[PDB]
C-alpha cells in the first residue's frame, strides 16, 4: 500500500512525496531566480498558447507582500492554491508578530503546511514548489525554495522545471569563477541560463521578470519596454 | 478626542490630536490616531482607544489581503464597510467609533463616517469627543470648491477649535493630506496652532 | 492499477485522473460561448430540446450569479446548480463584507479555490462541470473568464464550453472581437450556433442569448424574444 | 465484503435489504386474519425440548388496548421495534389524547426501517436491516384491520397475512379459507387448519397461542383453559 | 438589545386610488442632535412594492442588505415572480420575532406599501411584531398626529385620487414637522403606481408662522 | 481513523520496521560522552556551492543544557523540533527550571508512539540523538522512531552505523579528555564520511559545564589540522 | 430595556349549543391607549367544525396559529382526517407546554361541534390548562362576560323556572347584547362584531355594528 | 469493475455508476402519468396491490393545497423526502403565508439529492417524482430524477412501458391545453392505460387520480367520484 | 475511509478466537525471561537482560522492572514501546486511586482496571492491542503478600509463583516441585530463584550484570522495596556457586 497513501516503504521512502517531485515537470515550464549583491531576480517564462488567451490574465510571477516576490513551478492547480494559504500565512504573522514577515520564517510556514500532508494520510500534498526572494534589512537579499516535500534552504541561486542540471550547470559557472552580481549583470546570467538550454533567445513579450532592490525593496515586474531594454543591451556585450 | 476629514478636488485632508487621555489624566500627550490601513487608504482612531487600536489591526489584517488578492488598492468605499461590519456586529463587546477616509483611482477622495455602526458618505466628516462642540464653524466657514490651502487652513482651524473647548483634546495637530501623487504628513506645533479670540 | 481510484492518490506519472475524468464528462455536455468587446460581454447558449412534452422555458441554461455578473455552464446539471448558488453565496457574502458587487478577477478565484479543495479529498468527489463568467463595468470593463473542472481560471476574449469548443474558438479568431458592438457581436454568436449545430445525433434546439454591457446598462440582462428573433435573422441571412 | 451496506446492486437494488428478507424464513410462523367481527392472531411456541418454559415465549405482543401485535424473523431487532413503537404509540394519546390508528401505527414504525447507514449518522444508527416481519392488528373507528410491513418498510392493508418459514404455503391458504363474511370463530378454525398442517409438530392446547381483537373488548390473549376449548372444537 | 444609537423619525403612508404614497423625513438624530441631513429613509423593492422604516437607521441598513440581497437573489433567479407586497410584510413579521427569542431584539419600525395587479397594499409591521393591515398608516408621533387626519378623509371620501393624496401628505407632512420637534424640514415623497416606484428628491412645504402675530 | 499498524503473523510492527530501516540510511552521526563533555559531530553535506549553510544547521539547541541531531528524514525533524522544543516549554512553564535529559527524552519518545497507534498517520522517520547537561553529569542518550530510548557512552547512526560503533568499541575507552573526545569523534567521523573534509561538510557541536554550544567554522579548521 | 410583552386588549366568547357551537370576537386592534385599526379579525377557521379565537398579545397570536395551522397539515396527511375540536384542544396544551420556560402570552380559546353533534367549549390558559364547559370567555371583558351567561345561559340562581337548552335563535341575541353592553363599558371592545355559528350543516358567519367609540 | 462501489471514484469514462443504478431503480416502480392544461392539472396514479388479499398502495401524496405529487421509486425513500418536502411547504406558510411556488420546491428537492452525491458515505435518495401544482402562472408538471436533475413538462409518464403513454401525449399534446376538466381525466386515464398490460386494464380499485385548479384546489379522488369517470371512455 | 486498507480486527475466527491478540502473546513469548515468587515474609521478582554490551550505560535503575507506587510494584515482558504507555497508565490508575479512596490500592482493584482498558481496545477503536504482559507485586492490607500475573487479552489471575517470557515452561516446570506452599520463606525463595535461573538459562558465565534482583517487604508498617546491587548480587552468585557444584 505504500504507492497509494503515504507510509514507509520497504527502505524506507515515500513514493507519495516523490510523485509529488514527479508532478513539478509535468507543469512544462522553467523558472530561474539568482540572487545579487543589492538585488534578486526572478526570470520565468510566460506561455500563452491561444491567441483569445489573455495576456494580462496569465501571470507565473505572485507577490506574497511588498518586499517579497514569488514564482510557482509545478501543477497550476496546486501553485495558485498555495499562495492563497501562503498570503494566508504572510499577513497571519503581521497580525501576530507585528512585522512584514521574512523570507525565511515564510518558507518555514509554508514547508510545515506541506509536513502535515506528508504525516497524515487524509490530504495529499501538492505538487507545486515555490520559489521566494526578498531583501532582510539584517542578511541583505533573501533568496529561497521549498520542495513539496517540506525541504528550503539558501540559495544563491534557483533552479526549477523542466530543465534543472542544466540550469545549475550554468549557475556553477558563474559562482565558481566567483563573478561579480550587480542588477544587470545578474539578469545577463539570467537570461543567458534559460535561454542557451531551451535554444530559443527569449522575445521581451515571451517572458516575465521580477526584480527587487536595496533602492526599490517593493516588488515590481518589468515593462517589456525595460525588458527590452534589458535584452538588446544584453545581446550588445 | 477630535479628529476630522474633508474632502476636496484632488483629495482628502485628514486631521487629528496627539492628546490621548484615559479618565482625567493623560496618559500620552503626544500619539499619533491616524494608523493607515493601506497606502492611501487611513484610519482615524477615537472612541474607546483600546478597542479602536484592536479594529484598526483586525481592518489592516483584512484589507491587506482583499488588496494583495485584486494586486490594486482597495476602494475607500471597501475599506469603510470592512470598519462598519466589525462595528456593528461587536457593537456588544467595542464601544470604539472610527472614521474612514482615503483616495482611489475611482471616485477620488472620500471620507465615510463609521461611527456608531452605520455608514454615509460626506464632504466633511468630524468625530470625537470634540467634535460636538465645532459644529458651528465647519458648518457656516464651509465653501464649495475650496484650495488645498485653504482646506488646510478649514481642517486646522476648526480643529485647534475642538483643542480649546474640549478638555480631551489636546497636544500637537497631525495633518495628512491625501492626493493621487501621495501622502504628505506635517505637524503642527503648539506655537502655529491658529490663535483665536482669546477674551 | 488502483492509482486512478481517489484524487488524493497520485498516478506514476505525477496525475490526478479523478479530474481528468470530471473533465471527459465536460465534453459531453451542450456547447456554450461567450466572447467580449468594448459595448460589452454577448453570452449564448445552445439549450437541446429533449422533448416536446417540456414548456417553453425549462431547462434554463443561462445562470446568473450577481447582478453584474452573468454566468453559463457546461457539464453535469447536479453540481452546476451547487455552484450556482453557492457562487451566489460568496458574492452575497462579499456584499455583506465589503459593501458592493465583487470584481470579476476575484469572484473568479475565490470560486476556483472552492472547486480546488475537493480534488484534494479523497472523501468527496471534484466537479464535473465547466462554466465561463462574464462581467462589466465602467472601471473595469467588459471582463471575460472560464473556470476548469481543476479550478484554474483564465482571461479570454472569448471562449467555448461543451462539446464544441476549438472549432468555434477559431472561429472567433477569423474576425476581430474588439472593436465590435454587443449588437453586432451578438449576430456573430447565433452565426457560430448554427455552425455547430447540425442535424446527425440532436433533433432540435433553442437559442438561449444574454447580453452585459451599455446596451443593458451594465447589468446582467437576457435578450428579449423580439430581438433575438431579429438577431436570428441576421444570421438567417446566410447560413452559408 | 469489498462494499458498503449502502452499495447499488447492478440492478439497483440494495444487498443489505435483500437479505433482510430472505433471512425471515429463519423465524416463526404467525397467521394474522382480518374479520368484521375483529382481528385474530395466531403463532406457534417452537418448543424443542421439554426444559424451556412456555411462558416466557411471547410471539404476540400488545401495542395498545384495542391494537395486537405479531413477531417473526429476528428476534434482537424485534425487541428494539416492540418498544420503540409503544413509546410512539403513547406519545401520540400524550399529545393528540387518542388511540393511534393503525395505519399511523405502521407509519412510524416504518420510518424507522431504512434509516440505515455508515457516514453523516448520529452514534444513535443502526449499521444493519431489520431481520423481522412484523403483524399490526387491531380495532379503529374503521374496524378491524390486519396490516404487515417487511424489513423494506412498505406496510400494506391486507385481508389475511402469513409470516415465518411457513408463510409460502399459508398466504396461499388464506385464501382458499376466507370467503367473503367469515367471522370470527369461523377464522379461528380455519387458522388451526392451516397452522397444524404448516407445523412439523403435533397441534396442541399449549402448543400455540391464540388472541383476538373485537369491536367490543379489547385485544385478549386466551389462557390455557379457552385455549383447550378451542382447540377441541377442531 | 444594548444601546442603539443612529435614532430615526416618523414616517407616513396612506391609501388612495391605484397605487400608495409613502414619506418620511431624511434626518438623522444621535441622541438630541440632528447629524445625518442626507439620508435616503425610503427603499425601492423590485417594480410594485416600496419600504420605509424608523428607529435604528443602523439596524435599518442592516435590513438593507439583508431583505435587499434577498430580493436582487430573487431578481438573479429570473423564474417570472416577485415578492409580493404581503410576502415581504410577513417576511419582515418572522424576521423581527425571530429576534426576540434570541434575546438580540433589533429597534425599528417598518412600513410596507405597494400596489400590484390593481390590489393597493398598505401594511404595518414592529419590534414588538405587531403586524396588521390599515389604509392609513404612520410611524412614532405620526400614529398620533397623521393618522386621525387620513382616518377624518377616508371615511367621508373612501376614493382619493393621486393628486388629493399627495396634497394630503403635504399637508400631514406640514403638521408633522410643527408638532414633533425630532422632525425635519426636507423630505422625500415617494409613489408607487402602475407604472411602478418613483421616488421624489429633496422637497420642503410653505409654513404658516401667522400665530406668532396672534399670540403677541 | 484506523490504525495503520498492525501486528504481523510474526507479531512484529511491519511500519515501525521499515521506520528503523529508514533511519539506517540516513546521514551518518557519532557522538561521544567523555570527562564533563559530550561531543556532537554530524554530516551536512551540499550538492553545489549555490547551496547557503548558514541558512541550515543539522545541529540544533533544545535548550541552553541541551542539545540534540538526527539521522532521518528532513521534514518529520522539524516536527520533532517544534514538538520538543514546546515540550520543553510546557516544562518551563510548569517547573520554572531547566527540563533533565532523562524527562525531556521520555516524554518525546511517547509522542514516536502515539502514531504507532492512532490511525491515519505514519510513524516518524527520524531516529533522534539527545544531549544534556544537568547537575555537573553529562547525558548522552538514543532513541529511535520506536519510541524506545537508551543510553550509551558512544555510539553511532545513519549510514555504516556499525563501522562506527565497533571502531568507537576498540578507540574509546574511559578517562579521555573533551579535546580527546572531539579528536576521537573526527576519527571515527573520519571512517564513515568519504571524500575531503572540511568546516563546511562537518557540523560539530559540544556541551560542557557552560551548556549546549555549536562550534564556528573557524575552531572547526583549527581541529581539521589533526591536533585535538 | 426590552419589554417582551404589552397588553393589546380585545375579548372572545364561545358558547356550545345543542347541535351548534357559536364564537365571536370583536375587530378592534389597539395597542395601549393609540388605535391600530378598527378591523382586524381575530377568529380563524381551523377546519370546517372548528374555530379558535385568540386574545391576547398579537405577536404571539399571529404566530401561535401559525404554528398551529402547520401541525393542521401534519395530522391530515398523516391521519387521512381532520382533527376533531377536543383534538385540537390537547395538542396545543403540549404546545404551550413547549414553552413552560419562555410561555406564549396569549389566551386561548376553541369552539366546536365534537364526533356527536354537541358543542365543545375549550378555554386554556399561557401555561397550557384546558378543561371541558358549556360557555367560556376571554380578553379584557372576560370578567364582564361570564357572569351575563351564568344566569342566562346556564340558568343558575333562579328558583322555580323552566329550563329550555340552549336555542339558536336566542344565542345569537345574547352574544349580540352582552358586546352592544361590553362595547359600552370595555375600551378594547367595539367598532365591528363578527359572529361564527357553527352547525351541522357547516359555518355561518355574521357582522353586528357596534358603537364606534 | 471495482468503479461502481461508491459514487465518489469517476469511471474512467468521467460517469459514475451508483447513479445509474439510482436512476434505474426508479424504472422498477409503478408507472404513473400526468398532465396540465392551460387551467387544470391532473394526475394519474397507478396503484399495485402487494398480494390478492392486500390492499392497493397509495401511490398520491397530499403537499399543499394547490400542490400534489407522484411516487415512484424505493418507497420508503420517497417517504423522508416527503417529510422534506412537506416541511419545506410547511415552512413556507410558516415564514412566508404563502403557497410555495412549485418550482423552488423543486429545486429544494434537487438541492437535497445533491448532498448525497458529493459525499462519501452517503447514498443518493433512489425516488423518482412527478410533482403537480397551481400557482399565478397556472398549473406546472414537474420531474425529478435520483441524479438530482429536474425538467419543466407539460405531461410526462414515468414508470416501466412509460413511451406507449408518452407517445399518445405527443399526439394529443395539442389538444391537452384547450380541453376541460373533464376530458383532461378522460385523456389521462386513456394515458394510463398504454403503460397497463393486456390483460388487467381499468379498474376504480387500483386506479386513483387527483386534480388541481383555477379555483379549484388539489382533491383526491378514489372510488365514488371516479366511477363516473371511468363511465363513457372506450378502450 | 477507504475499505481495502481496514483489516477489522474484530473478526472472530472460525474457532472463536482474535487473531491480533494471539499474535500479540507471540511477540511476548519472545521476549527475555521474567519470574517472581510470592513468599511468606515477601515478595521477590527477578529477571534476566538481554541486551548485552560493553558500551551500555544503564547508570539508573534495573531494566523491565518498575515500581507503580509505594506499596507495590511490577515487572515488563513485550515491546517496551507499549510498556511505558501501560506503566504510565497503571500509575495513572493507581494514582487516580488515591484521589477518591485516599489509600493504597489494593493489588487486585489496580489489575482489573488496566485490563478493562486492554479489553476496550480490541472490542472497538480500530487501534491494534497491546504487546506487553505484566507481572504484579506488592502488599495490601486485606491480602497481604501478592503476586499477579496479566495477559494483553485482558485475562489475570493470582499466581503463587510464575514466569513469563522466554523459558517461561521451563520455569514453570520447577516450580511445581520445589516451591514449598506456606513454608519457604523470602530468605529460601531467594536462593531457589537463583536457583531457577541458572538452570533455564543456556547462556553461561551469570553475571551481576546480566541479571536483576528486587526485592519488596513490610518491615515496621512500612513497605520496603529495594533492588540489589551488583555486588550484592554477586554475594549470592558466589553462594549458588558453591550450592551448584559443591
Amino acid at each position: 500500500f505504500d504507492r497509494h497513501i503515504t507510509i514507509f516503504s520497504p527502505e524506507g521512502r515515500l513514493y507519495q512525496v516523490e510523485y509529488a517531485f514527479k508532478a513539478i515537470n509535468q507543469g512544462g515550464l522553467t523558472s530561474v531566480a539568482v540572487r545579487g549583491k543589492d538585488c534578486a531576480v526572478i526570470v520565468t517564462q510566460k506561455k500563452v498558447p491561444d491567441k483569445l488567451l489573455d495576456s494580462s490574465t496569465v501571470t507565473h510571477l505572485f507577490k506574497i507582500t511588498e518586499n517579497i516576490g514569488c514564482v510557482m513551478t509545478g501543477m497550476t492547480a496546486d501553485s495558485r492554491s498555495q499562495v492563497q494559504r501562503a498570503r494566508y500565512e504572510a499577513a497571519n504573522w503581521k497580525y501576530k508578530y507585528g512585522y512584514e514577515i521574512p523570507v525565511d520564517m515564510l518558507c518555514k510556514r509554508i514547508a510545515d503546511i506541506s509536513q502535515v500532508y506528508t504525516q497524515n494520510a487524509e490530504m495529499r500534498p501538492l505538487g507545486c514548489c515555490m520559489i521566494l526572494i526578498g531583501i532582510d534589512e539584517e542578511q541583505g537579499p533573501q533568496v529561497y525554495k521549498c520542495d513539496p516535500a517540506g525541504y528550503y534552504c539558501g540559495f544563491k541561486a534557483t533552479a526549477a522545471g523542466v530543465k534543472q542540471t542544466e540550469s545549475t550547470s550554468f549557475l556553477e559557472k558563474k559562482v565558481k569563477k566567483k563573478f561579480d552580481w550587480t542588477f544587470e549583470q545578474t539578469v545577463e546570467t539570467a537570461i543567458t541560463c534559460l535561454s542557451t538550454v531551451l535554444s530559443i533567445d527569449f522575445k521581451p513579450s515571451e517572458i516575465e521578470v521580477g526584480v527587487v532592490t536595496v533602492e526599490n525593496p517593493k516588488f515590481r515586474i518589468l515593462t517589456e519596454a525595460e525588458i527590452d531594454a534589458h535584452l538588446v543591451a544584453l545581446a550588445e556585450r | 478626542t477630535t479628529i476630522m476629514a474633508v474632502e476636496f478636488d484632488g483629495g482628502v485632508v485628514v486631521g487629528s490630536d496627539s492628546r490621548v487621555s484615559a479618565g482625567e489624566a493623560v496618559v500620552n500627550r503626544v500619539f499619533d490616531k491616524l494608523s493607515p490601513l493601506h497606502q492611501h487608504i487611513y484610519c482615524a482612531l477615537s472612541g474607546s482607544a483600546a478597542d479602536a487600536q484592536a479594529i484598526a489591526d483586525m481592518a489592516a489584517y483584512q484589507l491587506e489581503l482583499h488588496g494583495m488578492e485584486l494586486e490594486e488598492p482597495p476602494l475607500v468605499l471597501a475599506a469603510a464597510n470592512v470598519v462598519r461590519n466589525i462595528t456593528y456586529k461587536y457593537r456588544e463587546d467595542l464601544s470604539a467609533h472610527l472614521m474612514v477616509a482615503g483616495w482611489d483611482q475611482r471616485e477620488g477622495g472620500q471620507v465615510y463616517g463609521t461611527m456608531s455602526g452605520m455608514l454615509i458618505r460626506q464632504p466633511f466628516a468630524i468625530g470625537g469627543s470634540g467634535s460636538t462642540y465645532i459644529y458651528g464653524y465647519v458648518d457656516a466657514a464651509y465653501k464649495p470648491g475650496m484650495s488645498p490651502e485653504e482646506c488646510r487652513r478649514f481642517t486646522t482651524n476648526a480643529i485647534a477649535l475642538a483643542m480649546k473647548r474640549d478638555g480631551s483634546s489636546g497636544g500637537v495637530i497631525y495633518l495628512a493630506t491625501i492626493t493621487g501623487a501621495g501622502v504628505d504628513h506635517r505637524v503642527i506645533l503648539g506655537d502655529e496652532l491658529p490663535r483665536f479670540y482669546d477674551e | 492499477t488502483g492509482y486512478d481510484l481517489s484524487a488524493s492518490t497520485f498516478s506514476p506519472d505525477g496525475r490526478v485522473f479523478q479530474v481528468e475524468y470530471a473533465m471527459k464528462a465536460v465534453e459531453n455536455s451542450s456547447t456554450a460561448i461567450g466572447i467580449r468587446c468594448k459595448d460589452g460581454v454577448v453570452f449564448g447558449v445552445e439549450k437541446l430540446v429533449l422533448s416536446k412534452l417540456y414548456e417553453e422555458g425549462s431547462n434554463k441554461r443561462l445562470f446568473n450569479v450577481d447582478r453584474h455578473v452573468g454566468m453559463a455552464v457546461a457539464g453535469l446539471l447536479a453540481d452546476a446548480r451547487s455552484l450556482a448558488d453557492i457562487a451566489r453565496e460568496e458574492a452575497s457574502n462579499f456584499r455583506s463584507n465589503f459593501g458592493y458587487n465583487i470584481p470579476l478577477k476575484h469572484l473568479a478565484d475565490r470560486v476556483a479555490m472552492y472547486v480546488h479543495a475537493y480534488t484534494l479529498y479523497s472523501a468527496v468527489r471534484p466537479f464535473g462541470c465547466s462554466f465561463m463568467l462574464g462581467s462589466y463595468s465602467v472601471n473595469d470593463g467588459a471582463q471575460l473568464y472560464m473556470i476548469d473542472p481543476s479550478g484554474v481560471s483564465y482571461g479570454y476574449w472569448g471562449c467555448a464550453i461543451g462539446k464544441a469548443r476549438q472549432a468555434a474558438k477559431t472561429e472567433i479568431e477569423k474576425l476581430q472581437m474588439k472593436e465590435m458592438t454587443c449588437r453586432d457581436v451578438v449576430k456573430e454568436v447565433a452565426k457560430i450556433i448554427y455552425i455547430v449545430h447540425d442535424e446527425v445525433k440532436d433533433k432540435a434546439f433553442e437559442l438561449e442569448l444574454s447580453w452585459v454591457g451599455e446596451i443593458t446598462n451594465g447589468r446582467h440582462e437576457i435578450v428579449p424574444k423580439d430581438v433575438r428573433e431579429e438577431a436570428e435573422k441576421y444570421a438567417k441571412e446566410s447560413l452559408k | 465484503y469489498d462494499r458498503g451496506v449502502n452499495t447499488f446492486s447492478p440492478e439497483g437494488r440494495l444487498f443489505q435489504v435483500e437479505y433482510a428478507i430472505e433471512a425471515i424464513k429463519l423465524g416463526s410462523t404467525a397467521i394474522g386474519i382480518q374479520t368484521s367481527e375483529g382481528v385474530c392472531l395466531a403463532v406457534e411456541k417452537r418448543i424443542t425440548s421439554p426444559l424451556m418454559e412456555p411462558s416466557s415465549i411471547e410471539k404476540i405482543v400488545e401495542i395498545d388496548a384495542h391494537i395486537g401485535c405479531a413477531m417473526s424473523g429476528l428476534i434482537a431487532d424485534a425487541k428494539t421495534l416492540i418498544d420503540k413503537a409503544r413509546v410512539e404509540t403513547q406519545n401520540h394519546w400524550f399529545t393528540y389524547n387518542e388511540t393511534m390508528t393503525v395505519e399511523s401505527v405502521t407509519q412510524a414504525v416504518s420510518n424507522l426501517a431504512l434509516q440505515f447507514g455508515e457516514e453523516d449518522a448520529d452514534p444513535g444508527a443502526m449499521s444493519r436491516p431489520f431481520g423481522v416481519a412484523l403483524l399490526f392488528g387491531g380495532v379503529d373507528e374503521k374496524g378491524p384491520q390486519l396490516f404487515h410491513m417487511d424489513p423494506s418498510g412498505t406496510f400494506v392493508q391486507c385481508d389475511a397475512r402469513a409470516i415465518g418459514s411457513a408463510s409460502e404455503g399459508a398466504q396461499s391458504s388464506l385464501q382458499e379459507v376466507y370467503h367473503k363474511s367469515m367471522t370470527l370463530k369461523e377464522a379461528i378454525k380455519s387458522s388451526l387448519i392451516i397452522l397444524k398442517q404448516v407445523m412439523e409438530e403435533k397441534l396442541n392446547a399449549t402448543n400455540i397461542e391464540l388472541a383476538t381483537v373485537q369491536p367490543g373488548q379489547n385485544f385478549h390473549m386466551f389462557t390455557k383453559e379457552e385455549l383447550e376449548e378451542v382447540i377441541k372444537d377442531i | 438589545t444594548q444601546n442603539p444609537m443612529v435614532t430615526g423619525t416618523s414616517v407616513l403612508g396612506l391609501k388612495f386610488e391605484g397605487g400608495v404614497v409613502i414619506a418620511a423625513d431624511m434626518l438623522g438624530s444621535y441622541g438630541s442632535l440632528a447629524r445625518f441631513r442626507n439620508i435616503s429613509r425610503i427603499m425601492r423593492v423590485n417594480n410594485s412594492t416600496m419600504l420605509g422604516a424608523s428607529g435604528d437607521y443602523a439596524d435599518f441598513q442592516y435590513l438593507k442588505q439583508v431583505l435587499g440581497q434577498m430580493v436582487i437573489d430573487e431578481e438573479l433567479l429570473g423564474d417570472g415572480h416577485s415578492y409580493s407586497p404581503k410576502a415581504i410584510h410577513s417576511w419582515l413579521t418572522r424576521a423581527m420575532y425571530s429576534r426576540r427569542s434570541k434575546m438580540n431584539p433589533l429597534w425599528n419600525t417598518m412600513v410596507i406599501g405597494g400596489y400590484a395587479d390593481g390590489e393597493s397594499f398598505l401594511g404595518y409591521v414592529d419590534m414588538l411584531g405587531v403586524a396588521y393591515e390599515a389604509p392609513s398608516l404612520a410611524t412614532g408621533y405620526g400614529a398620533y398626529l397623521a393618522q386621525p387626519l387620513l382616518r377624518e378623509v377616508l371615511e367621508k371620501q373612501p376614493v382619493l385620487s393621486q393628486t388629493e393624496a399627495r396634497e394630503l401628505v403635504e399637508r400631514c407632512m406640514r403638521v408633522l414637522y410643527y408638532r414633533d420637534a425630532r422632525s425635519y424640514n426636507r423630505f422625500q415623497i415617494a409613489t408607487v403606481t402602475e407604472k411602478g416606484v418613483e421616488i421624489e428628491g429633496p422637497l420642503s412645504a410653505e409654513t404658516n408662522w401667522d400665530i406668532a402675530h396672534m399670540i403677541s | 481513523s484506523f490504525s495503520l499498524t498492525t501486528f504481523s503473523p510474526s507479531g512484529k510492527l511491519v511500519q515501525i520496521e521499515y521506520a528503523l530501516a529508514a533511519v539506517a540510511g540516513g546521514a551518518p552521526s557519532v557522538g561521544i560522552k567523555a570527562a564533563n563533555g559530550v561531543v556532537l559531530a554530524t554530516e551536512k553535506k551540499q550538492k553545489s556551492i549555490l547551496y547557503d549553510e548558514r541558512s541550515v544547521h543539522k545541529v540544533e539547541p533544545i535548550t541552553k543544557h541541551i542539545g540534540l541531531v538526527y539521522s532521518g528524514m528532513g521534514p518529520d525533524y522539524r516536527v520533532l523540533v517544534h514538538r520538543a522544543r514546546k515540550l520543553a516549554q510546557q516544562y518551563y512553564l510548569v517547573y520554572q527550571e531547566p527540563i533533565p535529559t532523562a524527562q525531556l527524552v521520555q516524554r518525546v519518545a511517547s509522542v514516536m508512539q502515539e502514531y504507532t497507534q492512532s490511525g491515519g498517520v505514519r510513524p516518524f522517520g527520524v531516529s533522534l540523538l539527545i544531549c544534556g547537561w544537568n547537575e555537573g553529569r553529562p547525558y548522552l542518550f538514543q532513541s529511535d522512531p520506536s519510541g524506545a530510548y537508551f543510553a550509551w557512552k558512544a555510539t553511532a547512526m545513519g549510514k555504516n552505523y556499525v563501522n562506527g560503533k565497533t571502531f568507537l568499541e576498540k578507540r574509546y575507552n574511559e578517562d579521555l579528555e573533551l579535546e580527546d573526545a572531539i579528536h576521537t569523534a573526527i576519527l571515527t567521523l573520519k571512517e564513515s564520511f568519504e571524500g575531503q573534509m572540511t568546516e563546511d561538510n562537518i557540523e560539530v557541536g559540544i556541551c560542557n559545564e557552560a551548556g549546549f554550544r555549536r562550534l564556528t567554522p573557524t575552531e572547526v579548521k583549527d581541529y581539521l589540522a589533526a591536533i585535538a | 430595556r426590552f419589554s417582551p410583552y404589552a397588553f393589546n386588549g380585545g375579548t372572545v366568547l364561545a358558547i356550545a349549543g345543542e347541535d351548534f357551537s357559536i364564537v365571536a370576537s370583536d375587530t378592534r386592534l389597539s395597542e395601549g391607549f393609540s388605535i391600530h385599526t378598527r378591523d382586524s379579525p381575530k377568529c380563524y377557521k381551523l377546519t370546517d367544525k372548528t374555530v379558535i379565537g385568540c386574545s391576547g398579545f398579537h405577536g404571539d397570536c399571529l404566530t401561535l396559529t401559525k404554528i398551529i395551522e402547520a401541525r393542521l397539515k401534519m395530522y391530515k396527511h398523516s391521519n387521512n382526517k381532520a382533527m376533531t375540536t377536543g383534538a385540537i384542544a390537547a395538542m396545543l396544551s403540549t404546545i404551550l407546554y413547549s414553552r413552560r420556560f419562555f410561555p406564549y402570552y396569549v389566551y386561548n380559546i376553541i369552539g366546536g361541534l365534537d364526533e356527536e353533534g354537541k358543542g365543545a367549549v375549550y378555554s386554556f390558559d399561557p401555561v397550557g390548562s384546558y378543561q371541558r364547559d358549556s360557555f367560556k370567555a376571554g380578553g379584557s371583558a372576560s370578567a364582564m362576560l361570564q357572569p351575563l351567561l351564568d344566569n342566562q345561559v346556564g340558568f343558575k340562581n333562579m328558583q322555580n323556572v323552566e329550563h329550555v337548552p340552549l336555542s339558536l335563535d336566542r344565542a345569537m341575541r345574547l352574544v349580540k347584547d352582552v358586546f352592544i353592553s361590553a362595547a359600552e363599558r370595555d375600551v378594547y371592545t367595539g367598532d365591528a362584531l363578527k359572529v361564527c355559528i357553527v352547525t351541522k350543516e357547516g359555518i355561518r358567519g355574521e357582522t353586528v355594528p357596534l358603537r364606534k367609540d | 469493475n471495482q468503479y461502481d462501489n461508491d459514487v465518489t471514484v469517476w469511471s474512467p469514462q468521467g460517469r459514475i455508476h451508483q447513479i445509474e443504478y439510482a436512476m434505474e431503480a426508479v424504472k422498477q416502480g409503478s408507472a404513473t402519468v400526468g398532465l396540465k392544461s392551460k387551467t387544470h392539472a391532473v394526475l394519474v396514479a397507478l396503484k399495485r396491490a402487494q398480494s390478492e388479499l392486500a390492499a392497493h398502495q397509495k401511490k398520491i401524496l397530499h403537499v399543499d393545497n394547490h400542490i400534489g405529487i407522484s411516487i415512484a421509486g424505493l418507497t420508503a425513500d420517497a417517504r423522508l423526502l416527503c417529510n422534506f418536502m412537506r416541511q419545506e411547504c410547511l415552512d413556507s406558510r410558516f415564514v412566508f403565508d404563502r403557497p410555495l411556488p412549485v418550482s423552488r420546491l423543486v429545486s429544494l428537492i434537487g438541492s437535497k439529492t445533491q448532498i448525497p452525491t458529493q459525499r462519501y458515505g452517503r447514498r443518493p435518495y433512489g425516488v423518482g417524482l412527478l410533482i403537480a401544482g397551481y400557482d399565478d402562472m397556472g398549473p406546472h408538471i414537474f420531474q425529478t430524477c435520483p441524479s438530482a436533475n429536474y425538467f419543466d413538462c407539460r405531461a410526462m409518464s414515468i414508470g416501466a412501458r412509460s413511451q406507449s403513454a408518452r407517445t399518445y401525449l405527443e399526439r394529443h399534446m395539442s389538444e391537452f391545453m384547450e380541453c376541460n376538466l373533464n376530458e383532461l381525466v378522460k385523456h389521462g386515464l386513456r394515458a394510463l392505460r398504454e403503460t397497463l398490460p393486456a390483460e388487467q386494464d381499468l379498474t376504480t380499485k387500483n386506479v386513483s387520480i387527483g386534480i388541481v385548479g383555477k379555483d379549484l384546489e388539489f382533491t383526491i379522488y378514489d372510488d365514488d367520484d371516479v366511477s363516473p369517470f371511468l363511465e363513457g371512455l372506450e378502450e | 475511509m477507504s475499505r481495502r486498507y481496514d483489516s477489522r480486527t474484530t473478526i472472530f475466527s472460525p474457532e472463536g478466537r482474535l487473531y491480533q491478540v494471539e499474535y500479540a502473546m507471540e511477540a511476548i513469548g519472545h521476549a527475555g525471561t521474567c519470574l517472581g515468587i510470592l513468599a511468606n515474609d515477601g515478595v521477590l521478582l527477578a529477571a534476566e537482560r538481554r541486551n548485552i554490551h560493553k558500551l551500555l550505560d544503564e547508570v539508573f535503575f534495573s531494566e523491565k522492572i518498575y515500581k507503580l507506587n509505594e506499596d507495590m510494584a511490577c515487572s515488563v515482558a513485550g515491546i517496551t514501546s507499549d510498556a511505558n504507555v501501560l506503566t504510565n497508565e497503571l500509575r495513572l490508575i493507581a494514582q487516580r486511586y488515591l484521589l477518591q479512596y485516599q489509600e493504597p490500592i489494593p493489588c487486585e482493584q489496580l489489575v482489573t482496571a488496566l485490563c478493562d482498558i486492554k479489553q476496550a481496545y480490541t472490542q472497538f477503536g480500530g487501534k491494534r492491542p497491546f504487546g506487553v504482559s505484566l507481572l504484579y507485586i506488592g502488599w495490601d492490607k486485606h491480602y497481604g503478600f501478592q503476586l499477579y500475573q496479566s495477559d494483553p487479552s485482558g485475562n489475570y489471575g493470582g499466581w503463587k509463583a510464575t514466569c513469563i517470557g522466554n523459558n517461561s515452561a521451563a520455569a514453570v516446570s520447577m516450580l511445581k516441585q520445589d516451591y514449598k506452599e506456606g513454608e519457604m520463606t523470602l530468605k529460601s525463595a531467594l536462593a531457589l530463584a537463583i536457583k531457577v535461573l541458572n538452570k533455564t538459562m543456556d547462556v553461561s558465565k551469570l553475571s551481576a550484570e546480566k541479571v536483576e534482583i528486587a526485592t519488596l517487604t513490610r518491615e515496621n508498617g512500612k513497605t520496603v522495596i529495594r533492588v540489589l546491587k551488583q555486588k550484592e548480587v554477586e554475594q549470592l552468585i558466589k553462594k549458588h556457586e558453591e550450592e551448584e557444584a559443591k
